[PDB]
């Protein structure tokens, strides 16, 4: 057996409840900050501290008629905003199965970037979108 | 915007080229010979390349029909690309220009394909240098001539209707309280028997080091029944005795929060 | 600067470039076969590829002619690259210099170019390479020699007069209350009480959990006539019994701020 | 049902109430900031905050004889400018219909760029102006 | 009609009162800055406030025995210089008319970078100088 | 006798007690704060200082339901961490002999992060681990 890594291209994103064609999702990475203590005899403690804030900016290309990103965003007044888990998950290529399944809870949305329009290309209109979640773990 | 085919696509060029053409120039798909004795004046619709484009692409879940208990199969998203000439059999009004302004005016007239709308596609796109357009002369017999090139991305549809998933009917839920003991307190109480069966010592647990054990277990008695999954490796000395240590200790009269043994005593060990 | 076609630029080629040219040098607008068994001294004005250029488009709206009532068709913005060398049937004061010292004093003069003004053109620019040569000189059969290129960008017109569209007229508002319920309030107030018809539960809620019931409504009593459009799915059990509420919830005495249920009864749903 | 994504050729620019042929305009992301409150106990609590400033960037080439951008920015005496809306939508290429609309509410130009002239190259001139807005949103 | 836009390799830049080849002029740009006062109530002021600096950077190639740009600089004593306009301006082909004029006002020059010689290259001396100036407006 | 150095394309990585099939291991380096003493008279003193810290950022594909890396960096409470050995180190292409192996004693995981997803490329679905840790020393 050697067991070749899945690729990239074949993955599930479904944010809430629907599922939805997003392009491109980055980040979603756990992380930790590290503690130093220096004693005086001369022996290191390094332990890890605090759990670092996790950030995830995910693209998505702009679909005529359909606005999934911007009714999320609308909804933001002063802090009080509707959050809701993405779970990112790769796939076999048949389509059935999950093979290695990241969700990502209580998610809500920072910003998201209105397509570069540049009218000197033939390219696709593409939005970027930044949540902002916590407790990022991966399942099997 | 349905799934489509490469014929589907080729179809359309002539429903879509031949309505701003002449009606006396013949429309050959594929690429003349080199002598070629022929009726005169032909546009050669030339299709050189197909290959999937990577910038289409996105993150697709096989969609489920509800009626019919099926999967549907998926796209691709395949791009095809053209390459329009003009074949013979001297002046500002030459005969070769009035036919290609007749192609390029209908090229830049459907610049989204009128017999097949919702694909995705590119016209006469600067795609070209001298240095490229110099090896594909030298191609097709040394000719140099005018070519326009039209590249249309159509999706094309897997097959199968095997893969089929029932809807979900009912959601049913059964919250309980979980015993004080874990999957984890039990495996060490049960090595730490399997020492003290054998034996003891260091140089007893140094042959059992490679062996776990692994409980499925259904606590029945409230004031317990448990039996295991065993794998690993282990001696050629120690596989017969401890072999014969849980032979006996399945069926015993569960006298060991009690330990009950019970039938799956599932082996993946082969000793060596 | 109006907009023009691939001929109209054709065409003035001849026009520009004859008029620094002497008088017995004839313009052929092809590049010539191999044996080529002709008239002596030719210069080949050869239009190799022609392609949008991406660099001078721009966002336009269709302009609206008012007189007519009728949408402007728009342009492409095409480029279109020539090559123009010199053909015959051993000095510094060659006779192939000469030739193409008169169409190069006619190149550079015509910047713009003055048969169609507005046309931004790219004079003998520096495209090329010895490696870029090499191929297109063996492309021609295996004759090197010299060539000057000469590109006009010209827009091409599309071809279209049915997108008619009429100026506006008059420019009416009405402003008005809103009620104190909206559509978000009402379609609470429509989906609880068709669970209560039901009778309530949750298993009679998840088999409902699929359907939404939003409604368009005219309030005309003014101390609420409601009626709204039905979507989703639902099971093969409820369909009958569901569609048994609302059939005799429509045609009622108006019992149900009050609830006036009317004719539009719209289904999108399909039992499965 | 594919539904392609639109690309980003097609747009209308339309400042104030005449429309004019734009080269590019780039930014106009809705944007917010996040706050942090880490209790002793233990749990987190992000929330959005204030609302990010919307900057947006977009290009023009230099015609001959219209000035439309200088007359803009050179009524700037001391605040006092007048503001006007921008609406960048995407249509689709017969160019009767709105896909995708943004608007840009009570805009204002802080600089415009003259263009770059390089005699070295046979590029067009190109100038940049840079609005300042608030509240975008995105219709459909 | 069409009205592409002019290319960037026809200028004409006359310092003070003589015409001299430049062969690159960059910059010249409009530009404030902004005043943001947020209010407690919620609304939100976006003014445009002082005019920022205008710099200008413009090349020339290195004549045999012509100084105009050095004894521009070379008169500097303690703040004394002579200043004079800077009129950069776009033309048709002909070389008659001017589409499009910028002028500077009161310009003096703070450096200028004498060529890099680089003996390993067949390329032509070329010399910066860097003016900075005040009121930069376009005319028609 | 010319002994060619070895190529970096054959190394075995060991954490814990289990090999595993690491696609890259970066970094590793020992390093030292240095400390001058610049005196009156005029003599130097350059000595090394404080040893400083260690950092360890190496990757590896994402195979399909096997989960080492994340349960490793889930048992993170509050500092308490299991901590295991790592052994880099490299071989001859028979692959029975180590010709110079470092190991890295005492490493724990800070981060890792999960494989950017982008669907507009037929590449690998690769993961980094972030590793930290004292008193990496080299053998042979």
């Amino acid at each position: 057996a050697v067991e070749y890594p899945i690729p990239v291209y074949r993955f599930i994103v479904s944010v809430g409840d629907e599922k939805i064609p997003f392009n491109s999702v980055s980040g979603l990475d756990i992380s930790y900050d590290t503690i130093e203590y220096r004693d005086g005899v001369g022996n290191w403690f390094k332990m890890p501290g605090q759990s670092q804030s996790t950030n995830i900016t995910l693209r998505k290309g702009v679909f005529p008629g359909k606005t999934e990103l911007f009714d999320w965003i609308n909804s933001i007044q002063l802090n009080q905003v509707e959050k809701k888990d993405i779970t990112i998950s790769l796939t076999n290529d048949a389509g059935t199965e999950l093979l290695m399944t990241w969700n990502v809870s209580n998610a809500f949305p920072t910003s998201l970037t209105s397509p570069s329009f540049d009218a000197t290309s033939n390219d696709i209109a593409v939005q970027e979108i930044t949540l902002m979640a916590d407790r990022v773990i991966m399942q099997a | 915007l349905n799934t489509q085919t490469i014929i589907d696509v080729n179809k359309a060029m002539d429903a879509m080229l031949r309505a701003y053409l002449n009606q006396d120039i013949a429309i050959r798909f594929d690429l003349p010979e080199l002598d070629t004795m022929q009726s005169d004046a032909m546009v050669s619709i030339f299709l050189y390349d197909i290959h999937e484009d990577l910038q289409l692409r996105s993150a697709e879940s096989r969609g489920f029909d509800v009626y019919a208990g099926r999967l549907l199969p998926g796209w691709v998203n395949i791009k095809c690309n053209y390459l329009i000439t003009y074949w013979e059999a001297s002046q500002p009004d030459n005969q070769a220009i009035q036919v290609m302004s007749q192609v390029l005016n209908a090229l830049i007239n459907n610049r989204q394909l009128a017999g097949i709308p919702g694909a995705y596609t590119q016209v006469v796109p600067p795609k070209e240098s001298l240095n490229s357009l110099g090896n594909f002369w030298q191609s097709l017999g040394n000719r140099p001539r005018l070519s326009l090139n039209y590249s249309v991305t159509v999706p094309v549809s897997l097959n199968d209707g095997q893969d089929s998933a029932t809807p979900v009917t009912a959601v049913s839920s059964t919250v309980e309280q979980t015993a004080s003991l874990s999957q984890e307190v039990v495996s060490h109480a049960l090595r730490e028997l399997l020492i003290t069966e054998l034996g003891g010592g260091e140089d007893n647990r140094l042959v059992l080091s490679k062996v776990e054990l692994s409980a499925v277990k259904e606590t029945m008695t409230q004031d317990m029944i448990i039996l295991l999954s065993v794998s690993g490796i282990t001696r050629q000395e120690y596989l017969k005795e401890i072999d014969n240590i849980f032979d006996r200790w399945v069926n015993n009269a569960e006298v060991i929060c009690g330990i009950r043994i019970e039938s799956i005593t599932k082996d993946n060990l082969v000793g060596i």
